[PDB]
């Protein structure tokens, strides 16, 4: 095995899809999309918490419109309505 | 407690030091409700601006009071955010660097 | 009232040695740093410890003067008396606006040497060669002191 | 050499028109949040992309605000202080 | 000029009677002004003729002094030690910054003497006017060597010291 480039296999785990929710590169690219040069490191934990709050609020509104429509399907129109109600008002696709 | 502005004495280390009366003023001004800025000079400001916007326009006491009260609250809320911008640097003085950052973050000027 | 009450320790502890003695004058808590920072060997200025050792000599009290040194230096800075260059490696920056050097000058400034390795290098290849034995820089005074100029070694020899 | 290609990343990412967060982890992420509020919620292809686009643009807007916080404090990095201040000043935190 | 044609044949003659570390000699050109100002006792400073007369003692740069002294004085003013007083009755001040500065000091003057570097000069008017016994100054070691801690500054001359070493009460009694 060894620390470095092992003979058989290396670098990662096999179990997946039950404890996920971490994307380290993506936060860097979004930070660069913000025009930054350095990220100060300890922002992945905060951004994940910041991300979760943002999706929690919109999904709560989105699931609220879904319940009114009497269906189990979450559509783009309801998502747009949730964003529009709170002021985000993503134009996007609505037709 | 003696002040003695005269030549005698090299002053004192603690003579209502910069910010201590502010620490007294923050308690007094956060303990009561009132209009802070001047009333009549603000009234002339509202009338002068509206005069250029519209040649003829009358005013009432309720209208000018609402504009002044909202402006004072808007300024006070801005100062709280601007002071939070001030605490970002190791300083306790509000500077134009902070007001630009605070306004840009909000919908104003951006 | 600081010149009548907290000064009263001055006619007590400075009364002993610090006065207008005709044999030898002494400072009056306002002309102390001059002797320290003009009869000076440093290149970038004096430091806190340096001025401390320079100004403690008999008459100096130091009961609370450790504070008054900083307070007076800041008062003189406000009044516009001294001029300083920033530094971190040097423990201090206290100096005066001297007439020899202009207020405008480049950062780079000269060099220096110590020659302390020369006595050791008088024996280091002397080990490689034959005559290597007990120290012989300036005879027995080489063992006594290990550093002596020609005259400074001559004088005890003739005396 | 450190930080050189960071400027290069600005040129590519600001004229690219794509999403940076991995879509599959986001697909499972919306299900987890929605499931707790109510059970048996079916999503749509447009719903996932619409939700992801708003979240990514919000982060980009937030990161730009934190960028002005770094230069304010004579800094080049985004410490967690910048994000906390930006959320409060923008009023999104409360 | 420092090593140019002006001082290429010059240095031969200084080797005769120039500034020698043995005893005291003619002060260097950079320090004759300081020595003259220290010798002067005027509270308002030295005038032009006062400076000229004070440095006229023995060999000097008097051949080109008319421009050299003024150029040097302007060079030192460009730095800042020489402080000046305003007026016309006095030709010039040219004061050396020696005591605490920036204070008003309204009409304050007292009999003053220093300790840092004055004693070597101050031992000279003792020779000039009235002889010595050594109850003043800081011993012969001060003028013999500058870098000397009080131990070797005192001990070569008198073996009789304070309670720190031996007992000086006998010498104090004998005056």
């Amino acid at each position: 095995k060894g620390l470095g480039k092992g003979g058989a296999k290396r670098h990662r785990k096999v179990l997946r899809d039950n404890i996920q929710g971490i994307t380290k590169p993506a936060i860097r690219r979004l930070a660069r999309r913000g025009g930054v040069k350095r990220i100060s490191g300890l922002i992945y934990e905060e951004t994940r918490g910041v991300l979760k709050v943002f999706l929690e609020n919109v999904i709560r509104d989105a699931v609220t419109y879904t319940e009114h429509a009497k269906r189990k399907t979450v559509t783009a129109m309801d998502v747009v309505y949730a964003l529009k109600r709170q002021g985000r008002t993503l134009y996007g696709f609505g037709g | 407690r003696k002040s003695a502005p005269a030549t005698g004495g090299v002053k004192k280390p603690h003579r209502y030091r910069p910010g201590t009366v502010a620490l007294r003023e923050i308690r007094r001004y956060q303990k009561s409700t009132e209009l802070l800025i001047r009333k009549l000079p603000f009234q002339r400001l509202v009338r002068e601006i509206a005069q250029d916007f519209k040649t003829d326009l009358r005013f009432q006491s309720s209208a000018v009071m609402a504009l002044q009260e909202a402006s004072e609250a808007y300024l006070v809320a801005l100062f709280e955010d601007t002071n939070l911008c001030a605490i970002h640097a190791k300083r306790v003085t509000i500077m134009p660097k902070d007001i630009q950052l605070a306004r840009r973050i909000r919908g104003e000027r951006a | 009232m600081t010149e009548s009450l907290v000064l009263s320790p001055a006619p007590a502890k400075p009364k002993r040695v610090k006065a207008s003695r005709r044999s030898a004058s002494h400072p009056t808590y306002s002309e102390m740093i001059a002797a320290a920072i003009r009869a000076e060997k440093s290149r970038g200025g004096s430091s806190r410890q340096s001025i401390q050792k320079y100004i403690k000599s008999h008459y100096k009290v130091g009961h609370n003067a450790d504070l008054q040194i900083k307070l007076s230096i800041r008062r003189l800075l406000a009044a516009g008396v001294l001029k300083q260059t920033k530094g971190v490696g040097a423990s201090g920056s206290f100096r005066l606006a001297k007439s020899d050097k202009a207020k405008r000058s480049p950062g780079k400034k000269k060099k220096a040497v110590r020659r302390s390795t020369s006595p050791k290098k008088a024996a280091r290849p002397r080990k490689a060669r034959s005559p290597a034995k007990k120290p012989k820089a300036t005879a027995r005074k080489a063992r006594k002191k290990s550093r002596a100029s020609p005259k400074k070694a001559k004088k005890p020899k003739t005396v």
